[PDB]
């Protein structure tokens, strides 16, 4: 859940 | 409590040590997950929107704004036969349980599961919709252009959501559609739009949908919340299914046809802003 | 008094520790902030201006300067609703420990503050502009040009603001306008005006005003004074609010419909020194 | 026991530290490896194909699908001759040590393994078939198209494969065929199908099959299994080679010619979902 | 002696720590300061000018080097009375300190000094001349062009000074001219002279003098001698000023109108070479 | 033993300390070198080609094929001269010592080697032949293209390499030919073929041969083996020459006309696998 | 011996500590060290050139090439009046010593020297050239082009060097020409060529020589040999010069008017490969 | 207030 | 064989 | 000295 | 000899 | 002379 949130933010094609 | 030492755990719930790795594999696989956000939640989440107006002190002349609440939910499942075909190798699991068991099957169960999400996510061909997002959002707000491929039309495609105060983020276009993106060149300003090196249309990365449900289409997104919750939840039965055929036609009588099957019940959730542009084709 | 630890303070004033973070999130989102220049004040700001000329030890001809003083005051205030509802009543307060909520609700209030202020700053909408807005300064000194978007017409706008000894600094144009400009190309030399990758119109950077008070309008300013001196404040409301409305078209009784409401007040001041350019559509 | 240090071991079994490097060099060159899918094996094994999915408890009906079984085996010999010349004697192996001998052969043996697998895998040309090639599946199910290279025919090939459910994937075509793919242009829609920079036919990637089997044709796949593992081995001897040819006349007598050859025994295996199509020449 | 303490020093020969930043602001803002070579001195200097030609070593001498003797003097005064008004009373100065006044003073007194000098330097409109001005040199060396802005005229304008040995170095103009410089294009060779991005007229760099005196003018400038050495001083008193006309039409007696005034006098020098050209409108 | 210290050594083998620097400069300057891959040898080396058809315990009478053997030798010597005539006598180099002489000679000797090597190695003209060469291999297999510089001809040229299952890697075009290459643009896909900045024709690096044995030609390479052995080896010379010419007509009599030459005999070997293409002008 | 301390020694020769800084200013300012090359020399060095044949012990060869011998000479002088400006020997020179002297005329004397080198180097209008120059090499080898600034004409210009197996490196052109470089709009590809931000034509750096002898044209350079040698000489005498002017009408005599002069003579030589191109307009 | 003026100088569309 | 299948999945022309 | 140095460093025409 | 081959791969036009 | 050579090579527009 916590790791998921950080990885969903990081490991992603679009990033701001 | 759980360890590598021992198996014979047919029905159970995964540890968070293994749940995050198997999710990590499913994130990059997906299209909607790569183009989407993640708010946390437990069972269902209540969301709401809008900015409103307020006076400083005096007058309060012509001040009137509104706001509405939202909801999110729904569960999804899968029945793998592949671990049941591996099942014969009892020594594998007995010697090195969990670590070696779940590492071998990270593609085997996640690969099928992510494609199911994309079928109901980007299209609505799959029979597990909830918000019924992208397909219906186009039908609700008719933002479709008669499909021809030129920069003017690409600008028009973006203009539809730019008109309704919403910035363009990223594109969704097929691998087959990639060939038609090369010929886009303007007459006056001789410059190319699509770059060969990076799969991006403009300053906007493109995701190639593998599900064969597009002819000559492009979809913009960037205001979606993909949400995974709970635990994958493993069950190991050796019995007759309903939605299955065994080679010829007959139902897969698992005691007769000596297999096993692994069940995986993860959670799958979406939400929309209802402002997306879609393209297709002119006459043919 | 406060630190981490606890939370049972229904009314209150924010510490400087939490005040500057929320104000930082207001800065980047605002259009008038980024384009304009700044200075600190107290309750009100009075700045005294003008230039003189003197040789020293001589008296010759004419050309004596004139004095004018300018005082600036007032405040733009922005309410939440949304923010109170997110927190589960007193249970949040029971386990909050004076940290996480200003951080969680950082972009929610900050977004609405800039939204309302930009409408009062650039346009003359709402009952907030006690001082002179950009639209009002254009009405005083008629610098409005009529015509379709073409390279020479964009330069003509800048030329007219240059006509009264002042260099053009940066454009303001909405998201709909951004998409329209792309097709502008010079006939004589094959090169484009607007650039999406580096958001700038005529080598001058643009910021997208995301409000519904513009159609075909572009605005450029050189000098601009804005002041943000004060504190946001923290208030609870379990009672009904007039500015807020429920989904349909009703006042929304907070004791009737069990919600919670937050209220923030930002002591913000604005000021101009006249001479600003403008464009607008014709239709017929 | 073995590592660096020495080499006076004629026979033996190759250490897995050096085995998987050799297989890593075979990896990229083999076309059927790139196009196929991989699942682990030890000697003899059985697997089941396809993917499974559910929508949870919401909708029980629809989503019917098939399962099918198949057993995996077969061995492929490799006899080296170049080695014998480059190294006079086994004391020279020692002077190199155990490591570098295999590093010198690393390209040579790998080159011939991929060469034979592709020749015996995509077609039934060589003496190392066993099950059914891609060509053999097409001999069963008449999926033939006449020798013409047009935009309609490539779409027809994909549509013909699509007609029986399964969607197309990467293309296999020889290097000489790349010249004909350049000039496929429509008059109404002026765009070339084949992308020259990134080797891809109709968006999907192509592999240039270096062999003298095809002439003017295109192959496709997607769903294909091809994993193999055992141990390569090494046997050094000097005898009359049957399946090799000395200079240009007759079989190679090694004690006569004074060489020192080497053998590699690897296993080769393939399973196919039997629905593939081929385009071939017509002539007249 | 001084550094910060608590100000209370009405008279003051301000230290060089705070002088050179204030002069730097005058330098960058000034247009005449942007173009010239400035030798140092104290009260007055006898100094020589013009670049030395080569002797040539072997060939006697050829062209003469030329030498000439010149003189340099005169002071400029400036009162920033409104800047004194900002700090109301001597107790407020005590908290403000000596150092604070200079950093907050720096922008306004520098603005006033450069504006004065350029108005009485380039033009002879402001009355603090030294004889050797650009306007006065044009009266002697008749270099007037009729009201026509064309490429041929701009080349002819540069050719006038070229006839008398010297090379065209750089331009001085206003921001209004930029519009009139845009329209200059020849039909045979379609190219603009003035570049919009990099502010250069005929390749040579332009500087924008924002003075309400000229209208349709192009000035050309090369080698200029000037002096900005000398301590500016800082005196502030509560007394009447004949220079500063307040509000409508009065002397502005300080005992009558309670304000505070500050006076700063900065030594200033200019010198010319008497070969400068100028364009002007005609109409009829 | 020797390093810096002195320089009175007439005859001598160069140390590997200095052999790598001189060869490093030869690598960049030579065109064939840059393209080729250099495996190490001694005086000679025996290399074998081809693969073989290999089944696993079955074997049908087919695929016997040919195996080919090959060995390589012959050297490439070149003279320094330049340094020798500039810097005369040993005592003058005693101050320079051993280290100084090589660094100063570095570019002259390295420039010499490649000029002679390419003049005989690529085009078979220079009097130092060895059978194996680029131009000689084209006489065996005709890869000739006519004298027109259009994209389709370069495609057809590459297609001739593709006919014998071989890939294009690099290019060789004359410096004079660089003008014609850049001015080739297709009408449909409006893009330049030969990029000026990144020196490449079809995304494949072009290398500019300085030899005067070409006019409007293009050579192509890939799998190519150049080899090197031993040392450069220097000898000081105060003796008569036959090979060189002293300006007008007489020879380089080193003790007659007081000079001091140098001799540098490098050993370089070549091997060719065959199938290399070439375009040449036809005209009439 | 000398460093700071004092100033008195009238004649002498500069220290290397104060030679390199003053000479650095010459190099960076001049359009020759920026675009050229360097080696050391001792009075008047001699250069030898061209590549020898050398056989590989097989056959002497029928090529037969030649050897060329060359040299460089002549130096320049400069007597500036800048020390007469900074005269005060009693006070200033004692405080300034041998350090601050050169710092005050670090820009000057170097200024006059750098300008004249290019005046009699790139062009040959000066009266201290020594044969070898760019203008003279163009008169020897006709590379003159007559036409406008079109893409093809720039390619043609560059191609002249390519025609004799030589690569282009950089460009020499004045700032007035920059306007005509802007309008180079190609009919195909990138529509620009000349980069606006970085001063480069074809990815080759353009150097802005601000001479009076260049109208509208481009020169190419990239094969120079500039040779500086010897620490510069300084002399201090108050005397009558034959040439030069005192003020306006009469010869500069010291007893009439007390000036003071400073000489700096730096010895410098050039050399060219005799293949450099030029472009001009068409005479009509 | 003072920190805002510093961040207004740093974090901005235009810099001088 | 597991490490081989892992690298085989990594080095593949078609993306999974 | 310092004022003259700043003038040299920040003159627009630095050719 | 072996060092020369190592340098060659580093100093090639196309590194492989 | 020697220091000059280093500066000449370093302080140049083309190749540093």
């Amino acid at each position: 859940p916590q790791n998921l949130a950080e990885i969903a933010r990081q490991k992603r094609i679009i990033k701001n | 409590p759980d360890n590598v030492m021992m198996h014979e755990k047919k029905d159970g719930t995964l540890m968070n040590e293994f749940t995050t790795p198997i999710l990590q594999e499913v994130m990059e696989n997906s299209k909607i997950m790569q183009l989407g956000k993640y708010e946390p939640m437990e069972g269902t989440e209540k969301k709401f929107t809008f900015w409103a107006d307020k006076p400083g002190a005096y007058w309060v002349g012509e001040g009137q704004k509104i706001e509405t609440s939202k909801a999110t939910w729904v569960n999804a499942t899968m029945r793998a036969f592949k671990l049941g075909v591996i099942l014969p190798v009892t020594k594998e699991f007995l010697n090195y349980t969990y670590s070696q068991f779940f590492e071998e099957m990270k593609p085997m169960i996640a690969e099928a599961f992510y494609k199911k999400f994309d079928e109901a996510g980007i299209l609505n061909q799959g029979n597990n919709p909830f918000g019924k997002s992208i397909a219906q959002s186009i039908e609700k707000t008719n933002k479709v252009i008669k499909g021809d491929f030129t920069q003017d039309n690409i600008i028009d495609l973006e203009a539809l959501l730019e008109d309704d105060e919403l910035e363009a983020n990223a594109f969704i276009s097929k691998t087959q559609n990639r060939s038609l993106l090369r010929k886009i060149v303007d007459p006056e300003t001789k410059e190319r739009i699509y770059d060969r090196n990076s799969d991006s249309l403009d300053g906007l990365p493109v995701v190639n949908l593998k599900s064969s449900n597009l002819k000559r289409g492009e979809l913009i997104t960037g205001d979606f919340d993909k949400l995974i919750y709970g635990i994958p939840q493993l069950i190991e039965y050796k019995i007759d299914e309903t939605a299955q055929l065994s080679t010829v036609k007959n139902e897969d009588g698992t005691p007769v046809n000596l297999f096993e099957q692994d069940m995986v019940a993860l959670r799958a959730t979406m939400h929309v802003a209802l402002h997306i542009a879609d393209d297709k084709a002119f006459a043919k």
